[PDB]
């Protein structure tokens, strides 16, 4: 009895795709062709940081644009200072695997989790003076992919099996669960205004959720390979994605279709981390060809080679105010470029 | 003597040595950062010693064309003599140096590596480099210039002043000869011999099974051990041998015909010594399968 | 089990169907307007000469 | 808790030698630095010594530079002094102060209880006012002046505030200008610029009576203030 | 002929 | 500079020295990894060396050589993305049961577990990240296989089998396929030790194998090949 239901589903998606095709009228490229080019840009290795002895996976800029947190496969978690290159704290962990870290907007909490299918929240401003484990969150039978903070009392995690959850810190419980994906979710980036977020999975599909109700608002599928990075524009209009098919694309929330495609023949590598610079003109991206590239948003063009590394680039971030960027690569280095 | 116009071999020998050491230094500069495993600093030191051991001799190559004359003043040969003399100590130093870390690493890895961060941690290298200069200090001023004895042609002969008693100066030359001969011979040869023997014993113990694939590897490795030991165990002595024979035959009657053979064969041990330097890079850098790109 | 997922997909699709869409030209105009409005704020495009750069 | 204990005391004839000790109670003694402070019987206070973690900086004062020494040991969590010969100026109150220095730190957090001992260039703090009558509730303004400008090239001031109820040890109120402390209400505040600085308070209550001090932390021989007494008629 | 060690430090030697 | 800056400097240097001490202390530990079908008695194998928590870890040391033991069994997700974390493993202890060629367990229409194990082993061994990592193979339990071969010829699972009803030739056949599954020859090697409820042997063989692989790695790193 699944054949008839399958055929109504097929015709429904067919007419939806037909409506999507009918909606589009023109491409953004020739509309924005008259935008003046930005020209070449040169960045420099203004500062360097060392002290790690192993791989580096993730980093996150603080809300005040002065503090930095970075993880490593070695069971250490060190907090840096952006300006004077001083070490502030060392956080010895229990499990020796980390794949994501987060920094609280109030500058009091940090989070870190990895393959142990466990989530740990830490407290910094303690009366005694030493960091201590606050609470342990368990219940996911899969490897975590990303942890983000919505406020000082809510934690959002993108699991590995089929789901993403919305925890609360007051009690070790679950407010709600989200289902609808088939593969494994890779990224989960919150929005500048806290009522929406998207979490693409390993099925070349991206679903946009609602924080309060809990229903799949939209659904997109245009890529051929896996999705590995997601980010938002400064406002709540558009977002851009990155795949393993040596290409990046961006969409629109209202238009619900594709807008531009980035492709250059010599590119054969993949995409690892993607972020948008402020003012919404420059889109940065770290590739797998030992290099990092910068592109123009409204025009398909290249501006420079932000690359002086010796291995793959793993984590990439941008300060809130916009003073500089950061690229933590596969080697045990970390360079701030301005 | 019977032979004449010698430097024909010297120009080609120094050409080959310069090409080899320049290639080695260019590759090491083209390489990456400190990620070099455990011996490339020693290899670079050996390469730079080969460079500033072979750079400056073409002047002495054209010397025989412009014989019995010095055109660049005393100070030039003052610095050149010291520069060449320090390098022959540098080689016997950073050959035992290149062997010692391997001896430490390939005897008992469980027991070893405790001193890896102590001796090899940018400590032994500096002292090995500076010991040659420390022992080459006694010749800062020893080779002033003069017109031989009667023939008014300039040469910066080793100065015979050594203001002291009559017999003290002769003691000075014999000491600076004998100690120089012994320091690079008696001890370092023992280190290389015992360490290579220990490595051979350990590798024989490890590869008990005579696998068909392992046969080629074991034969190659043993042949490498043999060639590296034999090159230094043969072709480095003859200069010291002939000069020690010079002192011995000065002590003994040792007729003047033998004087003639010693004198006219002395130029040969020069090249028989330079062969060591020109073959060291071919011995070491070339065998590496990476070949430094 | 699988049939339940099939139905759930059916309601998901019908809910997704009833969504209005704005014209793409409006989105392009909004993006250009935001770009031209905030073009003078970012220091990456126009580097700070001497002082306003912490580094 | 973070409670501390002081031991040693009594009277000693001039020229005698003694030792004083302080004990820690579970606050990671091996990661924090700490001081000692002298409190005159009816006068202000003085700084006598300083040690830091790792036995790195062992600074002293400029009046007792020779007769005093400090020693610490990580196990058992204890810090020591040594005395050699005491004159009539050494009889005073002796205290203990804990201080940690990092980016977002608040030095001089907790103070001790103290013990009694009876023997039997430098910046100046003006604090011209000494006593000001106050009502049960009103706004009270307190001001102080300095010799040199406190503004450093970084862009942060280095003046502290304090309070002391009768018969009790002090506590921190403002660790840096326009930064409220930890464990105090929001009624307090402060503002200032240049060298002249003023403390302002919104409301009063019958617990704020005491004496107010003033610090400075640019040039290592810390010079204390004068002190202002409130009587609350 | 009876020459006294003129090759010792003249001709091409580094003793 | 104000005094707070200097104090930050000493604090930073202390943290740096603590980090270097911890790194040098923890740098001398070898890492081992396990893989298998799931019904291979991996827990039992762990128990012999010993004498919702997806990753479980154990420590054991024999005659002053610290070992770290792993497990990746409890993931139940796609393997293509989480395998690159373990690029530093010295050796991999692959274990598979050999007697369970019969008794179809997964699906009646599907094939036996032998070919599934072969495909999994091929995928594990021929991956590009582990091009310079040795592989160690153990056979789980034998006496049951020995008592079943007498009642059933081995060719029931192997159409190209042509041997007799004897243990030794059939065994040599089995590790013949297990050996020639590989296609990258000189760098790696396989050992294929037989353990069946035998004490004092597994740890000794593991020690011998890890010493062999570590000495080979050091010789390669010393530029002698």
């Amino acid at each position: 009895e699944l054949d008839q239901l399958r055929q109504e589903a097929e015709q429904l998606k067919n007419q939806i795709r037909d409506a999507r095709k009918a909606c589009a009228d023109a491409t953004l490229s020739q509309i924005t062709n008259n935008i003046d080019p930005v020209g070449r840009i040169q960045m420099r290795t203004r500062r360097t940081l060392r002290g790690h002895l192993a791989k580096i996976y993730a980093m996150h800029w603080g809300t005040d644009s002065r503090l930095l947190v970075s993880a490593s496969q070695d069971g250490k978690l060190i907090i840096w200072d952006s300006y004077t290159t001083n070490k502030v704290h060392a956080i010895p962990l229990r499990s020796s695997w980390v794949m994501t870290c987060a920094y609280a907007p109030s500058g009091n909490y940090v989070a870190c989790g990895g393959l142990d299918n466990i989530c740990s929240i830490y407290n910094l401003k303690t009366r005694e003076g030493n960091v201590r484990v606050s609470r342990e969150l368990a219940g996911h039978t899969g490897y975590l992919s990303c942890c983000r903070f919505l406020d000082d009392n809510q934690i959002v995690t993108s699991s590995g099996d089929t789901t993403c959850a919305l925890w609360d810190i007051e009690t070790g419980q679950q407010t709600t669960t989200f289902t609808g994906h088939t593969g494994d979710v890779m990224s989960l980036s919150l929005a500048p205004d806290t009522r929406l977020f998207v979490s693409g999975a390993c099925d070349a599909s991206a679903k946009l959720w609602d924080v309060r109700e809990g229903m799949c608002r939209q659904t997109f599928t245009g890529h051929e390979s896996d999705i590995n990075a997601i980010c938002f524009f400064p406002n709540g209009n558009a977002f851009a994605t990155g795949s393993d098919d040596a290409t990046c694309r961006l969409f629109d929330l209202r238009a619900d279709q594709e807008l531009m495609t980035y492709s250059h023949d010599n590119i054969i590598c993949g995409i690892t981390s993607v972020s948008f610079s402020k003012s919404g003109r420059l889109l940065l991206a770290g590739y797998d060809d030992f290099n990092c590239n910068v592109w123009d948003a409204l025009k398909a063009d290249r501006a420079g080679v932000l690359a002086g590394h010796d291995n793959r680039v793993s984590c990439l971030g941008v300060t809130d105010d916009g003073m500089a960027v950061a690229t933590g690569s596969w080697d045990s280095f970390l360079k701030i470029w301005n | 003597s019977s032979g004449a116009l010698i430097p024909a071999i010297y120009m080609l020998v120094f050409l080959l040595g310069t090409t080899g050491n320049g290639l080695v230094l260019w590759t090491v500069f083209r390489s990456s950062r400190e990620k070099r495993r455990s011996a490339d600093i020693f290899i670079a030191s050996l390469a730079v010693a080969d460079l500033t051991f072979v750079v400056t001799l073409p002047l002495w190559a054209t010397y025989t064309y412009r014989d019995y004359d010095w055109p660049f003043g005393t100070f030039f040969c003052k610095l050149s003599s010291y520069l060449i003399f320090v390098n022959m100590y540098a080689s016997v130093f950073c050959l035992t140096g290149l062997s010692f870390d391997r001896y430490l690493a390939i005897v008992r890895p469980v027991a070893n590596a405790r001193l890896r961060l102590r001796v090899s941690g940018a400590v032994a290298t500096a002292v090995l480099w500076v010991l040659a200069a420390l022992l080459a200090m006694p010749v800062m001023v020893l080779r002033t210039t003069g017109d031989l004895e009667n023939t008014t042609k300039v040469q910066c002969y080793m100065d015979y002043s050594m203001v002291a008693t009559v017999s003290s100066e002769w003691a000075w030359e014999v000491g600076l000869g004998v100690s120089s001969t012994t320091v690079g011979f008696v001890v370092p040869f023992t280190i290389m011999l015992t360490c290579y023997f220990f490595i051979a014993q350990t590798i024989a113990g490890h590869f008990r099974k005579e696998r068909i694939e392992g046969l080629r590897k074991r034969r190659r490795l043993l042949s490498i051990i043999v060639v590296l030991v034999v090159t230094f165990a043969l072709c480095w002595m003859p200069y010291h041998l002939v000069k020690t024979l010079y002192m011995l035959g000065s002590l003994l009657h040792w007729p003047c015909d033998f004087d003639l053979f010693l004198m006219n064969i002395f130029p040969y041990c020069t090249c028989i010594s330079y062969v060591n330097s020109c073959l060291n890079p071919f011995l070491y850098a070339f065998f590496d399968p990476r070949f430094r790109q | 089990a699988s049939i339940a997922q099939a139905r759930k997909l059916v309601e998901q699709l019908k809910m997704e169907a009833n969504i209005d869409r704005i014209k793409v030209s409006k989105a392009a105009a909004d993006l250009m307007a935001y770009c031209e409005a905030h073009a003078k704020e970012d220091p990456l495009l126009t580097p700070v000469p001497a002082s306003e750069n912490p580094f | 808790d973070v409670q501390l204990v002081e031991s040693g005391g009594g009277l000693v004839q001039p020229g005698g030698s003694r030792k004083l000790s302080c004990s820690a109670s579970g606050f990671a003694f091996s990661s924090f630095g700490m001081h000692w402070v002298r409190q005159a019987p009816e006068k202000g206070l003085e700084w006598v010594a300083y040690i830091s973690s790792g036995s790195g900086t062992i600074y002293y004062a400029d009046t007792v530079k020779g007769r005093f020494t400090i020693s610490r040991d990580d196990p058992k969590n204890t810090l020591f002094l040594q005395m050699t010969s005491l004159r009539s100026e050494d009889t005073a109150m002796y205290y203990c102060v804990r201080s940690i220095y990092y980016y977002g730190s608040s030095p001089f957090d907790f103070w001790g209880q103290g013990t009694t001992l009876t023997v039997s260039s430098d910046i100046v703090m003006t604090q011209a006012t000494s006593s000001v009558p106050v009502t049960p509730g009103e706004s009270v303004s307190i001001s102080c002046r300095s010799s040199k400008s406190l503004l450093h090239s970084n862009g942060n001031t280095y003046l502290y505030w304090f309070l002391q109820r009768p018969g009790q040890s002090p506590q921190l109120l403002i660790y840096r200008m326009s930064n409220l402390a930890s464990g105090v209400p929001d009624r307090f505040s402060g503002s200032g610029s240049g060298t002249a600085f003023t403390l302002t308070i919104s409301r009063l209550e019958a617990e704020d009576v005491g004496v107010y001090y003033c610090m400075q932390h640019l040039e290592y021989p810390l010079t204390f203030g004068a002190g202002t007494k409130l009587e609350l008629k | 002929l009876q020459r006294r060690c003129m090759p010792l430090h003249s001709r091409v030697p580094f003793p | 500079l104000s005094a707070e800056d200097k104090a930050a400097v000493e604090r930073s240097k202390m943290i740096d020295r603590n980090l270097r001490e911890d790194g040098e202390k923890a740098a001398r530990e070898v890492k081992l990894l396990l893989l298998g079908a799931g019904e291979s008695g991996k827990s039992t194998i762990v128990k012999q060396m010993k004498i919702t928590t997806g990753i479980v870890e154990t420590h054991f040391t024999f005659k002053d050589l610290h070992f770290k033991m792993f497990d990746v069994g409890g993931q139940r997700s796609e393997r293509k993305k989480w395998i690159h974390c373990f690029e530093g493993v010295t050796a991999i202890i692959f274990c598979v049961a050999l007697s369970d060629y019969d008794l179809v367990l997964a699906e009646d229409e599907e094939m036996n577990r032998m070919h599934e194990s072969m495909k999994l082993f091929d995928s594990i061994c021929n991956n590009k990240w582990f091009t310079d990592t040795s592989i160690i193979l153990f056979l789980n339990k034998k006496d049951l296989f020995e008592e079943k071969i007498k009642k059933s010829p081995l060719t029931i699972c192997y159409p190209e089998y042509a041997g007799s009803n004897t243990y030794e030739e059939a065994a040599a056949y089995i590790q013949c396929q297990f050996e020639d599954l590989n296609k990258r020859k000189d760098t790696k090697e396989i050992y294929t030790h037989f353990t069946c409820a035998t004490d004092t042997k597994n740890v000794q063989f593991v020690f011998d194998a890890v010493t062999d692989v570590i000495i080979k790695n050091n010789l390669k790193d010393c530029g002698l090949f």
